[PDB]
RNA sequence: CUCGA
DNA sequence: GCATCCGTGAGTCGAGG
DNA sequence: CGTGTCAGAGTGTCACGGATGC
């Protein structure tokens, strides 16, 4: 659905490829990770925040 | 034996993992300065590794138990001494 | 904070 | 081997808060 | 003194050089 909906440029074509994570509860907690560092990440603590 | 010892030090590094980065911003909002924050953590988890009756029940909330130990040492900390000079 | 050369 | 990022600097004097 | 839910900061400079780093 991101290939659909920024598929008229070249500049996303190259962010979702250069990308380093994917799936929804992994890059949900790469954010949490740099947001609030040092504390356990559960998919349902990134979820709420 | 000698690998009982290293049981009780493996045990506090867990605790920290998981409760000493959340019990930090606790403490930074009640007092507002973050390296009175770190003296308020050191001091909890040093009252509960000299509690073996927190460290003993897990089915018992022992995050709880630290927020009032936070705010207990806080509330101390705002008597007398800092009352005249902060 | 606010102003004077 | 080089782009990044960190740390440095950014007029002088005076009056009242 | 004893302590057993959880509640959680400021954000409109920039030029310039060289050590720092993927």
């Amino acid at each position: 659905q991101i290939v659909e909906r920024f598929g008229f440029s070249e500049i996303m074509r190259s962010t979702l490829e250069k990308d380093n994570t994917v799936g929804t509860d992994e890059a949900l907690l790469d954010i949490y990770r740099k947001l609030r560092p040092g504390e356990p990440p559960t998919k349902e603590s990134a979820q709420t925040l | 034996v000698s690998g009982a010892a290293a049981a009780e030090a493996a045990l506090m590094r867990a605790l920290y993992d998981e409760h000493a980065a959340v019990l930090w911003r606790y403490a930074l909002r009640l007092t507002g300065d973050a390296a009175q924050a770190e003296d308020v953590v050191q001091e909890t988890l040093l009252r509960a590794w000299q509690h073996p009756e927190v460290i003993g029940d897990t089915a018992r909330p022992a995050r709880a138990w630290l927020f009032t130990v936070a705010r207990n040492m806080i509330i101390d900390e705002r008597r007398s001494a800092r009352f005249r000079n902060v």
